[PDB]
């Protein structure tokens, strides 16, 4: 028997079960460091102008 | 009395605007002391959304079956 397989059929990437269920982080990776604090909100009009040594509002 | 009427100004007048001059330079010089303190102390510890200079963003790394099965 064996018909022998033609092109393309050594190709076309295929679907296959395991016993046992993939595994997180093979990558043998720690925790995320630190998040970022997000800074937001809405802004409030300049308080007392540039607040340089003068040029007030 | 009739310079007083037509030219000059209260003294009420003038006494609450340095009043008023005094309390919006106290602010001033409060914000200045404390954003000087935020600057310096942001810059020793990189919590705040100032100093950040850019590091790498990561829209290329990606995943995907490679050659090699060792990555």
């Amino acid at each position: 028997g064996w018909v022998r397989p033609d092109l393309g059929e050594l190709s076309k990437v295929t679907k296959v079960k395991t016993d046992r269920p993939l595994p997180e982080n093979p990558y043998h990776s720690r925790a995320r460091p630190e998040p970022n604090p997000e800074v937001e909100g809405d802004l409030k009009p300049a308080r007392h102008g540039s607040r340089l040594f003068f040029w007030t509002m | 009395r009739w310079i007083a009427r037509t030219f000059f100004d209260a003294p009420e007048k003038n006494y609450e605007r340095t009043m008023a001059i005094l309390q919006i330079e106290s602010e001033k010089a409060e914000l200045r002391l404390k954003e000087l303190e935020v600057r310096r102390l942001m810059r020793a510890k990189g919590d705040g959304p100032w100093f950040q200079y850019p590091t790498i963003d990561k829209a290329l790394i990606d995943h995907s079956p490679k050659a090699t099965p060792d990555n």
